[PDB]
């Protein structure tokens, strides 16, 4: 299963 | 700008046998960026259901993809993989070699 | 360079810019080792994280539910991205580039956390990479340098962390017992040598590696024993795409010389290097 959370640059 | 030119292999999935269905893949790796151009020939003009893998990459960034439709060898219709790059000026057509 | 895990799960992100309209293209793809179980394709018209293995068939609608809401994030991260990326390097709008991020997590032995990583790319050049201690960052230029200390303030890190070693490990425990029969799998190589006659004094011998599992191989052609790590022909491990790969090495010996060469395969599935001659 993939991550939940997701940040940008 | 970073660019580079795929690695081409043409091949069947199993050892070919005349009259047996198979499946003929063209394997294109190595390159980048992603957008590529690769058909199938039969004796020289396009197979028309050709199926490709999900987009994916190695440890170096490279891309690659896996062209494969379905077919059954003869002992003279002629195969081969054709794909066209940024890296390339020509469409460069790779024949299929039985025994590679 | 690092010893292997028992096994992985690795998840494949890109994101291409189309100029002129249209939102970036984005593709994802899940591996354990060297099976491919998910996809999500920005073209497709499923609009769904949509399985490609059948043991992954098994999980219900609360499962892809949550992957498709996590892949479509993951999309829009990647359009933004690209636009930070053409503003930090300075680069027209009419460019297409190129977004790449990789994640993943391997195991060892007793499937307990092994080894965690996290890394992007920017139109293939390495940017930006999380260490091997899941608490630092590396940074490739001056630019991911700016992402490096923007993402150690906002403790990035600390959660990228807890799903390395937690949700990933976890999951791909559970995928290996759903899926024993195609993951917990070694198939050994199908193995045969071919002859050509190239001229009159010399011929070639194709050493062939069909149908193995998982994809990790070497193939190596000896005379009298001893290596011809050069004057041999290699090709790069190919899939067959039945979930099996191939691979075969050649060397031109001179007639009457072939009883001289050995080609021997060594896989996961041979305890000890197997050997092939020339008999017909």
């Amino acid at each position: 299963k993939i991550a939940d959370y997701n940040y940008k640059l | 700008m970073i660019q580079r030119t795929p690695k081409i292999q043409v091949y069947s999935r199993h050892p070919a046998e005349n009259g047996k269905s198979n499946f003929l893949n063209c394997y294109v790796s190595g390159f980048h960026p992603s957008d590529i151009e690769v058909d199938l020939l039969k004796n020289g003009e396009r197979i028309e259901k050709v199926e490709h893998s999900d987009l994916s990459f190695s440890k170096d960034w490279s891309f690659y993809l896996l062209y494969y439709t379905e077919f059954t060898p003869t002992e003279k219709d002629e195969y081969a993989c054709r794909v066209n790059h940024v890296t390339l000026s020509q469409p460069k057509i790779v024949k299929w070699d039985r025994d590679m | 360079n690092s010893v292997d895990g028992s096994h992985s799960m690795r998840y494949f992100f890109t994101s291409v810019s189309r100029p002129g309209r249209g939102e970036p293209r984005f593709i994802a793809v899940g591996y354990v080792d060297d099976t491919q179980f998910v996809r999500f394709d920005s073209d497709a018209a499923s609009q769904r994280m949509e399985p490609r293995a059948p043991w992954i068939e098994q999980e219900g609608p609360e499962y892809w539910d949550g992957e498709t809401r996590k892949v479509k994030a993951h999309s829009q991260t990647h359009r933004v991205d690209l636009g930070t990326l053409r503003g930090y390097y300075n680069q027209s709008e009419a460019g297409s580039h190129t977004v790449q991020r990789m994640y993943g997590c391997d195991v060892g032995s007793d499937w307990r956390f092994l080894r965690g990583y996290h890394q992007y790319a920017y139109d293939g050049k390495d940017y930006i990479a999380l260490k091997e201690d899941l608490r630092s960052w590396t940074a490739a230029d001056m630019a991911a340098q700016t992402t490096k200390h923007k993402w150690e303030a906002a403790h990035v890190a600390e959660q990228l962390r807890a799903y390395l070693e937690g949700t990933c490990v976890e999951w791909l425990r559970r995928y290996l017992e759903n899926g024993k029969e195609t993951l917990q799998r070694t198939d050994a190589p199908k193995t045969h040598m071919t002859h050509h006659a190239v001229s009159d004094h010399e011929a070639t011998l194709r050493c062939w590696a069909l149908s193995f599992y998982p994809a990790e191989i070497t193939l190596t052609w000896q005379r009298d024993g001893e290596d011809q790590t050069q004057d041999t022909e290699l090709v790069e491990t190919r899939p067959a795409g039945d979930g099996t790969f191939q691979k075969w090495a050649a060397v031109v010996v001179p007639s009457g010389q072939e009883q001289r060469y050995t080609c021997h395969v060594q896989h996961e599935g041979l305890p000890k290097p197997l050997t092939l001659r020339w008999e017909p």
